[PDB]
RNA sequence: UCUGAUCGUAUUGGGCCUCUAACCUCGGACCGUAUAUCCGGUUCAGGGACAGUGCCUGGUGGGUAGUUUAACUGGGGCGGUUGCCUCCUAAAAUGUAACGGAGGCGCCCAAAGGUUCCCUCAACCUGGACGGCAAUCAGGUGUUGAGUGUAAGUGCACAAGGGAGCUUGACUGCGAGACGGACAUGUCGAGCAGGGACGAAAGUCGGGACUAGUGAUCCGGCACCUCUGAGUGGAAGGGG
RNA sequence: UGCACUACGAGUAAAGAUGCUCGUUACGCGCGGCAGGACGAAAAGACCCCGGGACCUUCACUACAACUUGGUAUUGGUGC
RNA sequence: AAAACACAGGUCCGUGCGAAGUCGCAAGACGAUGUAUACGGACUGACGCCUGCCCGGUGCUGGAAGGUUAAGAGGACCCGUUAACUCCCUUUGGGGGUGAAGCGGAGAAUUUAAGCCCCAGUAAACGGCGGUGGUAACUAUAACAUCCUAAGGUAGCGA
RNA sequence: AAGUCCAAGAGUGCGGCAGUGAGACGGCGGGGGAUAAGCUCCGUGCGUCGAGAGGGAAACAGCCCAGAUCGCCGGCUAAG
RNA sequence: CUGUGGGUAGGGGUGAAAGGCCAAUCAAACUCCGUGAUAGCUGGUUCUCCCCGAAAUGCAUUUAGGUGCAGCGUCGCAUG
RNA sequence: AGCGAAAGCGAGUCUGAAUAGGGCGUAUCCACACAAGAGUGUGUGGUGUAGUGGUGUGUUCUGGACCCGAAGCGGAGUGA
RNA sequence: CUGCUGUGAAUCUGCCGGGACCACCCGGUAAGCCUGAAUACUUCCCAGUGACCGAUAGCGGAUUAGUACCGUGAGGGAAU
RNA sequence: UAUAUAGGCGUCUGGGGGGAACGCGGGGAAGUGAAACAUCUCAGUACCCGUAGGAAGAGAAAACAAAAUGUGAUUCCGUG
């Protein structure tokens, strides 16, 4: 007459936060995730909870490097 | 009769030189051992009250 | 408790700088480690209070 | 002049048997008082420093008084549930409800933290005394099916998995820029300086492969500080 | 007692219609009767839920009366 | 309007006397111009035969060797203030340490009542009254060995 | 990159004044239920009703057409 | 049984006990006063036109028919 | 005239060991330089900074506070 | 500052206060008593005034008005 | 019952009751608010009791103050 379940946790709002070709500031976090689904690419660092962030200003762009999806920051030219 | 300032809110909120109302962050009075110092120091100093709460806090402060 | 809260104090100035936990079943003796003392200015041994 | 077995004086308590004089008697008589089971007085007879009563104090105390006794909910009740974490529902961004479908949490580890270096499992075949498919040895095949403290998911063989050395960064002063957000919470973070660890150096280190292991404010405790101190100096008290 | 020159049937509609649809029936006005309907009148449902009361019970809470303990004042004397 | 209340009868408990109980802040009053063959309270309910067990729980009553405990007496020890010094270290001061008395603050040992724990009695006090393992007359009709308790339904009655 | 641009009467920021926090059915994707309900619970730069008049569906909030500034004894059409 | 006179008063009285009765009222009489008690509840709130125009969701809630903040309307200013 | 818990200092001030970052503050705009394109800063000049008191309107606070409505609670009295 | 209870001093090199307390300084002189003015109100009397009402208004009462009437009573209480 | 007192007799002089508000000294709620409620509030309010006066009460420092060669009884009003 009772359900032995009915509990869940809060949604953590994970996922890609900046997509390809998007200009970011240095320090912006770019994708929140659990494991390493996206590996840190060139000029992109990885946080303690596996959060990828940008170590330099530029444009986001994804890639594959030896069978590993990677995220990179590309230096846009100064006008 | 002259209006009364809400005393519980005056000992919690303060105004700066320009007139924005500042605050004190919570979760820093006890049970501190398990909190990393990064969490501890992102929780101190003042911070401006939200625009959503600025309307009621103003009425509590002016009475 | 078996993992109680403990405090560490510098020997050369007796100031309590850090609070941590440890297992009393596994570390019955006072825990001592070389920590950093803000007023001594350098790393000093710190012993359980 | 301490150690002691001692008597006495001055003083003050604890107790005991008493005495009467406070106080008490609805015991008698007499009087105010012609009238009076009131009342007061006088006196005899009894208690008696007790009792009663003030003040302070501990018990017992529905005798009375004021009140409280949650919500969700396919009506209500009875059951079950209430915070956090993971997955599916959830319709390939995020978010998404039901008493929808499954499980975990309220810890643990002074190493199971930091760094430096080194290694690759599980399973299967073959050869070996106990020893059997199975325990340890040797040869081979074996790219991940093993393992990762702990649920599940995302990861990890480049290893985040296995082993050893040293060691405490399970730091102090901070923090550009952001994610998430009714708000309050929360989450990531390069980089600078102090003082260190490891490393030849490059460099990495603000606990743990990651996401649970938690409780706002009030009020109070404690240690430290260069703050304050109700005329002044202290203190008490407050403050950081 | 909102009205008014207030039929029926099968429907439709806040799901049980005199008043809407489509058809059927019906000259106008009364008197005596009957109670099928007007979810008829009456009484801001008393059942049930929600909020609030009130009185009752008790090892609910917190108090107080009452009862009781001791100290001390009233309260003193001699002997041990 | 009843089967309910009352009742005459029964018991239990309290009360030694301006009793106990009740109405009152008190004085005072009823009880009662009564005095345990009386009065109050509780249950039962003429009569007849009877009224089992359990005192562990909770009350009531009684007791005291201990444990625990208020106010009150006690003020060891500590802290504040400062007469005095005593020193530097710079000089007409000013901080270090000690610090008597006096006044203040926190106050331990020690001592002390009832209650509670404790131990007894009490059920016409509020209350409670069991099973299992395998069995025969023609099936029976629960009254062989053992577990548990404070004790395991007595008499009578019983769709 | 354009479009719309004498308008969407559009975004965003600050402020004054709000109401709302009982939604309904229909189309598509689903949970609960018996792949029942005019059932219940979610998603939808989906619609309409709510807060919508007019025409169609006999009548018939939520379906189809179409959004009522007023007048006309003009014309053309939409669903049907 | 009854007449006349009298006594008991509201958390009180009285009850051969039904919560009975105490002035047509009683699980605490009535009158006045506190007082215009308080009600997250129901009801009502009065002339006109012009422009714009919702929500019935999220989060928290001694919370679930109430409220706060967000979302969504309007007006003023800024930007464009 | 602000910063600071405060002593205090003052176009600064707090934190800090830091001419080392950040917080708050120095109306606002203009230019010229000197530094980096990690979001612009720093500095020299310039411009120079707007409040207050009546009163209308909207909302609000304290008051019965838009109007109406309990069952009930208290004080003092009236009734056998 | 002050009530009830207990204990209980000094007469000026005294005693009190200056937000626990102590020291120093300063102010004052308790346990005795009187005291005008400036301040509060209007039963009643006089004289006035009103961007006050004008007979369902204004006092309950423009008229038999605390009247008639209702109640055992406190009390309620018109209409003209 | 001796001292005597309690009492008794006589002769005077006062007291008593009423009143709308204002004063002073005492006793002292609850509705309510706190979105429950008990501290708290309401509120020392309502009510009650004792007493006045034309006003009352207070009043002549055992006060403030803060190092100023400062104020100087009380009451009331405005600020703070
Ligand atoms: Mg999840
Ligand atoms: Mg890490
Ligand atoms: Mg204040
Ligand atoms: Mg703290
Ligand atoms: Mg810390
Ligand atoms: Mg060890
Ligand atoms: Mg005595
Ligand atoms: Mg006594
Ligand atoms: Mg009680
Ligand atoms: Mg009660
Ligand atoms: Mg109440
Ligand atoms: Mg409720
Ligand atoms: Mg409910
Ligand atoms: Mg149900
Ligand atoms: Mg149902
Ligand atoms: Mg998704
Ligand atoms: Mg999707
Ligand atoms: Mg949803
Ligand atoms: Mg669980
Ligand atoms: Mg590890
Ligand atoms: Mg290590
Ligand atoms: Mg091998
Ligand atoms: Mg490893
Ligand atoms: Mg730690
Ligand atoms: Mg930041
Ligand atoms: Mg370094
Ligand atoms: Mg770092
Ligand atoms: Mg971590
Ligand atoms: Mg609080
Ligand atoms: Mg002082
Ligand atoms: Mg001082
Ligand atoms: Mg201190
Ligand atoms: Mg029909
Ligand atoms: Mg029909
Ligand atoms: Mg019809
Ligand atoms: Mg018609
Ligand atoms: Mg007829
Ligand atoms: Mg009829
Ligand atoms: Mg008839
Ligand atoms: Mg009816
Ligand atoms: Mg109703
Ligand atoms: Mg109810
Ligand atoms: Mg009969
Ligand atoms: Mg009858
Ligand atoms: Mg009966
Ligand atoms: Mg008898
Ligand atoms: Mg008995
Ligand atoms: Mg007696
Ligand atoms: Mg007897
Ligand atoms: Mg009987
Ligand atoms: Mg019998
Ligand atoms: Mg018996
Ligand atoms: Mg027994
Ligand atoms: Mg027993
Ligand atoms: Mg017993
Ligand atoms: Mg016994
Ligand atoms: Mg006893
Ligand atoms: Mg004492
Ligand atoms: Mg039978
Ligand atoms: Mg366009
Ligand atoms: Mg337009
Ligand atoms: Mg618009
Ligand atoms: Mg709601
Ligand atoms: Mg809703
Ligand atoms: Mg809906
Ligand atoms: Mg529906
Ligand atoms: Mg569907
Ligand atoms: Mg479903
Ligand atoms: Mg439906
Ligand atoms: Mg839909
Ligand atoms: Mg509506
Ligand atoms: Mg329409
Ligand atoms: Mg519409
Ligand atoms: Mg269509
Ligand atoms: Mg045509
Ligand atoms: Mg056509
Ligand atoms: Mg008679
Ligand atoms: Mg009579
Ligand atoms: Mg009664
Ligand atoms: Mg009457
Ligand atoms: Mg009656
Ligand atoms: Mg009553
Ligand atoms: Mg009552
Ligand atoms: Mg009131
Ligand atoms: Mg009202
Ligand atoms: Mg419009
Ligand atoms: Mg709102
Ligand atoms: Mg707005
Ligand atoms: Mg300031
Ligand atoms: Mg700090
Ligand atoms: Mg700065
Ligand atoms: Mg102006
Ligand atoms: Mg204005
Ligand atoms: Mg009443
Ligand atoms: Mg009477
Ligand atoms: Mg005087
Ligand atoms: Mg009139
Ligand atoms: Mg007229
Ligand atoms: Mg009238
Ligand atoms: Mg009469
Ligand atoms: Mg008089
Ligand atoms: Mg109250
Ligand atoms: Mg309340
Ligand atoms: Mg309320
Ligand atoms: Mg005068
Ligand atoms: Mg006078
Ligand atoms: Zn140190």
């Amino acid at each position: 007459s009772s359900s032995r379940n009915g509990r869940d946790s809060a949604a953590q709002r994970l996922g890609v936060k900046r997509f390809g070709g998007q200009v970011v500031k240095a320090g912006e976090i770019l994708v929140r995730q659990r494991g390493t689904h996206f590996h840190p690419g060139v000029n992109v660092g990885r946080g303690g909870d596996d959060t990828l962030f940008a170590l330099a200003p530029g444009a986001v762009e994804f890639g594959a490097k030896r069978g590993r999806k990677t995220v990179n920051i590309v230096p846009v030219a100064r006008p | 009769p002259k209006a009364k300032t809400h005393s519980g809110a005056s000992k919690r909120f303060r105004r700066t030189g320009t007139g924005k109302i500042v605050r004190q962050k919570a979760n820093r009075r006890h049970l501190l051992e398990h909190k990393p110092t990064k969490r501890t120091r992102r929780l101190d100093g003042r911070t401006t009250v939200s625009a959503a709460d600025n309307s009621r806090i103003n009425k509590l402060l002016n009475g | 408790d078996v993992r109680p809260k403990i405090t560490l104090a510098c020997e050369v100035c007796k100031h309590r700088n850090y609070i941590t936990k440890k297992n009393r079943r596994n570390d019955p003796d006072r825990l001592e480690i070389k920590k950093f003392c803000p007023n001594c200015g350098t790393h000093q041994p710190h012993k359980e209070s």
